[PDB]
């Protein structure tokens, strides 16, 4: 049905690069906003990364701010996320979920209702 | 009893029946969270408006935060120099050129841009207008909630129609919904009304809650919420100094909303125009 | 930044017990606030959003409530599949900057 | 005689004399469709400016569908090919030269249009905020229809000013027109008040629809709305648990609009500024 | 007794005892006088910014009336011709590419200044909208002046909380603040009240001003505003043509503001694209 | 297409007798409705425009009420002079889309 | 006094073309909206067409569309309307009205108050 | 142009006393009204700015009140260093026209 | 504190020019409007003109308009007045004041609270 896919998890050694992809099916790719979201090992949620439906606003969170970057192709209905500069802190269980309506270029608000499965990324020397 | 009409006669539905009534209400108090995607707003998907509306600046983050309410040899030594000038005039001529219809191109990509902020304007402005309108919906939801729901209104046709018993309140998606329970008129006495009666022209009387209602060719009271004339009384009258009626206007206004006056285009655009016209030199 | 404080961490309940989750916001978030419940090895589910409005599919037991700085999770009758990590997150202000609560565990009693 | 002010003593206007009033008002309940001529609004009839406004597509449509809701011999050779060359040249420059001038004429003539699309839209949101006003003033026509005109209000300077008797709507154009009857305090009694009374230190009461006046310096009760004083017995009066006062703040609210954020211009123009001093080839 | 509830049945809270009660509440009614610099907002002190505006128009002085609401020997002379056409391609060609480098600068300020006359277009709306949220909020004021300091309200939860006693009103900066002294309900009764009684299936009563509480097993009255249950006499009912309660809904009503229909970017500006490409001419 | 509907087509009427003329909207036009009469052989005529208010000169017997899909024209005390053909028309929103009711005729009696 | 003449109607082929005329007088023709209305004979009245005073928004009833074009010369204070490919159906007298008052581009409607006498179209063979 | 006229432009006084100094505007300047005293040989300083807010460091004796076209002064307490000239000054439209009154001079007695 | 400062006063003979200074001190100059504002020998208050912070925008009262010229330099914190074409009415002291905070291009107004001591320009024969 209605589903995000994230991919491009494994093992990276720290200061590296790993690139996570977030295919979406089963609904109108094009005009949601998107966000990463990655959980610690056994902590909670962090929010990593929004862009607009039009890519133009993206936004990060400070802790990773410079050094990771989100894109998306909406004639792919993919979502990507540039993992640059990988540390130990970075280690977690990354999740895309969906944001905004945005039908128009008119977002509204309902809940990241729809969450991908995860990929893992494991940092460590 | 030389009871006299004072502010003249009216015919007014007193009533006389009533039935228990459900009424189930929804306000509305709150709006999803909106903001702008102001380059698919204004370009869509065309990736060579989105570039050029790069360099606009970050406006939406500002409308969003408002959204969200934070000699044989020399000539041929002169044909080699003539062939490398003009390489150098054609190929300056063509940047030129190449410059020109870049202008153009985003002259015109600038007015259907600015054009489509005039729309964005509009709806940011019926945003505003429709979020103001929430925020009055929602302070008359509260009302409902102190003076229906906490409290018994005397409030007749507030809390739904007729006369309040209990009001009870749910959350609903952007709002509140409100049960009202109270007894409605469902028939009426027309009757014939005087807003005060005089006796012998001296002192003057007004109804205390209620009605004077000429029945049978005789002057009774009766009260507003029921039909049920009985003679006029000390305890249901209020003494009136005169029974002369104090007449008042309260002041006309209408919301007419002023044209905003601008100068003549190109008596304004005169001031600084500068329409000249570009000669070529003549090259023989 | 607005930080989500969500106490007690941990809370040890039975099936059929109302259970009561408190969110806390720093600064108001007003009505943005969502309520998400995250079982092991699984992504979160979404329940609330705008602090009380029942996400598609949500069981009726599960309800939102408040606004600004307090917010409130309901679970009626406590199911045996209610035992699951219950976060509360915060939308409000632009530019998109989201805070989650650090999660409270329901424990089987 | 052992009663204690509980609250303060404050002096205030008790009604000891009424006349009957007759009060007239306009409510308005709705506008006049308006749209916008956004050509003539922003040119008037200066065709350039039309013209040039074509191309900034149709936002007036969405503006007005917001407004209404919805070697010798060589030599001689070389010297013909060289006025072609010349000529070619000049033709080219003055082509040039003339988009030059276009280009030139055209920025100027869209800083006005632009210039006038902000003040248009300046008046769009004003006019949607003055049909904002309207719809809050339809509102409160219908709140006298329900609690004026469809039946008798309780409240005081509700319908009118006074103790409401009756009301008459009117359709007038672009809202209702109400006449109402009440009777109205023509002269007061300066009285001496307090919110509630202290017995012997111990218990409290409250005025039940009525005040607690110090009169002949002994405290007694009077009805609200006319003055009479009256002995304090058990029907007049609501015992209060403790007589200590609940003192209670609400919320300060004051609509501050923020400043929007808004970087320095020259910052964020220098992300993408290209300024360029291109430099004509030097022709031997 | 055979009385029988109609509507259903409800626990709801009846006040048992009140304690005396100060609310002190700032309501605003007015806001200080705003204008635009709208050249220090869009450019800030940036001079070329400022110069360029100057040709945007007075839409500040329409913005603010709206905030206010108002041989060898030829060969030889050949070359020295040459010197002087070739001086005078070149000295056109550095003319044009002055000109060229000047309409550049001049259109990406034009499009930054266009961005923030959006943002300021979206600022001069929120102060449209929240200047009407004033004056809803200049009304709720005034009506508290007339209904709470000008008399006593019969309403409850209106004049703060509970029942109204005495109110009085300050000038405050941009307001009024008010002082409300009423008897609110400290403790509550969880009372089983009905919204009506159906008598032997035939005749249904509704409570006169108060709740038909189930005491003990048997109906009984009590005020609204007090939980003191009486046995059920003629004078605090009212008397129902049949105990079925009429069920009706109130219309749903949700802003949802509607978005444009823009048309497509790129067919709306190939209505008049024009997409040159200028091609140099070929010059030996 | 907002479609105008006016029932009866035909009435037969005396003088100094009440008539109202009814017209509906397939939609909503909220107060956005007019009213026409046509003498034969003769342009119509603006009696009522925003569903209520008389046009200049248009006697105090021609009243128009309602709003929405329901409207009425009432000729208080018929003279006449008003034995015509009575139009509605709706011009609510925009673009200008303007329809016409298609007519009352008032025939003497 | 304030009145709308209409000329230019007659007998006309179908398939044929009429440029009927709408000349105002006595009031400021150039800041009112115009409407073009026909009756066909014995029916309802039917908007054709409607040109704003800056004649920049021109709009017309889709049986029309295409085949009717409305122009105005706010210094001549006329209106006109080029009936191109005449049918049948087209037979009727067309009526010119004021519908917005428009006195600075801002325009306010208080009904079609002024009509013309009309101009009789008839398209026969 | 708004004129705005304080009469009397004299008044006799004495310490202690009550007293009203009234302004009136030809037209309604809504709330935009300020106060000012003039002391002689001293440059004007403001007392009341939006026809009843006290400016900073005025004494709680000069109140301000009124709108529309009629203002009033009050002080309530009048002091022996309160003998000035007193105007009112209204800013009420946009472009900036500001009009002054011809003064009142509070006079010993 | 916060204080203006105004120079430039003397005897002109009519017709003549002169030049009054206000220098500010103790406030952000560059963000608040000011007047001119003279007061005649023996009479009341006149405003003469208006300058924005971002001097954009300057207002005269009529009887100054065209012979009086205002400007200010925000970068040393000084207002200026040309007198041009001095008159026998012109006769007055002369004052600066402020007249809105304009923080970031946004004005509120609370009075003109802070005045100068004023300057003195005499013109006679």
């Amino acid at each position: 049905e209605v589903q995000l896919v994230e991919s491009g998890g494994g093992l990276v050694k720290p200061g590296g690069s790993l690139r996570l992809s977030c295919v979406a099916s089963g609904f109108s790719f094009s005009i949601y906003s998107m966000n990463w979201v990655r959980q610690a090992p056994g902590k909670g949620l962090e929010w990593v990364s929004y862009i607009s439906s039009s890519s133009s606003y993206k936004y990060y969170a400070d802790s990773v701010k410079g050094r990771f970057s989100v894109s998306r192709d909406n004639a792919k209905n993919s979502l990507y996320l540039q993992l640059n500069g990988l540390r130990a802190e970075d280690t977690a269980v990354y999740y895309c979920a969906r944001d905004g309506y945005c039908p128009k270029g008119v977002c509204t608000y309902y809940g990241m209702d729809v969450w991908g499965q995860g990929t893992t990324v494991t940092v460590s020397a | 009893d030389s009871l006299e009409p004072v502010g003249g006669l009216y015919e007014i539905q007193i009533p006389s029946e009533f039935t228990i009534g459900n009424m189930e209400e929804f306000i509305q108090t709150s709006s999803p969270k909106v903001t702008i995607d102001c380059a698919a707003f204004v370009c869509g998907d065309y990736a060579a408006c989105k570039l050029q509306l790069v360099e606009y600046g970050s406006f939406c983050d500002n409308i969003n935060a408002i959204l969200t309410e934070v000699n044989a040899e020399a000539l041929n030594n002169l044909l080699q120099q003539l062939s490398n000038r003009f390489g150098a005039i054609s190929a300056s001529l063509q940047e030129i050129l190449s410059r020109l219809d870049a202008l153009e191109a985003e002259a015109q990509i600038d007015r259907l841009i600015n054009g489509r902020l005039t729309a964005l304007n509009a709806y940011v402005s019926q945003q505003l207008s429709d979020s103001t309108l929430v925020k009055f919906s929602a302070a008359q939801a509260m009302e409902k909630v102190n003076e229906c729901v906490k409290s018994q209104s005397s409030r007749i046709n507030f809390c739904g129609n007729g006369n309040h018993i209990i009001s009870l309140v749910q959350n609903a998606p952007y709002g509140l919904y409100f049960i009202h329970f109270n007894y409605v008129p469902t028939k009426y006495v027309t009757a014939k009304v005087s807003p005060g009666l005089c006796i012998a022209g001296n002192r003057g009387i007004a109804p205390k809650s209620g009605y004077f209602v000429n029945v049978n060719n005789t002057w009774m009271y009766t009260g507003s919420g029921y039909y049920y004339p009985e003679p006029i009384t000390e305890n249901n009258v209020v003494v009136m100094s005169t029974c002369a009626v104090n007449y008042t206007k309260a002041p006309y206004v209408m919301l007419n909303t002023s044209i905003p006056n601008l100068p003549d285009f190109k008596e304004e655009l005169d001031q600084w125009f500068k329409n000249q016209t570009s000669v070529a030199p003549d090259l023989s | 930044e607005i930080v989500m404080t969500q106490s007690p961490a941990t809370l040890s309940v039975s099936p059929g017990e109302r259970v009561t989750l408190s969110c806390r916001a720093s600064q108001s978030v007003r009505s943005r606030l969502a309520w998400f419940q995250q079982k092991p090895g699984q992504a979160p589910r979404l329940l609330i959003y705008d602090a009380s409005i029942r996400a598609t599919g949500i069981p009726a037991r599960f309800s939102g409530s408040g606004s600004g700085t307090e917010f409130t999770l309901i679970i009626s009758s406590l199911q045996s599949e209610d035992f699951a990590v219950y976060y509360c997150q915060q939308y409000d202000n632009w530019p998109p900057a989201y805070t989650f609560g650090q999660g409270t565990k329901l424990e089987i009693k």
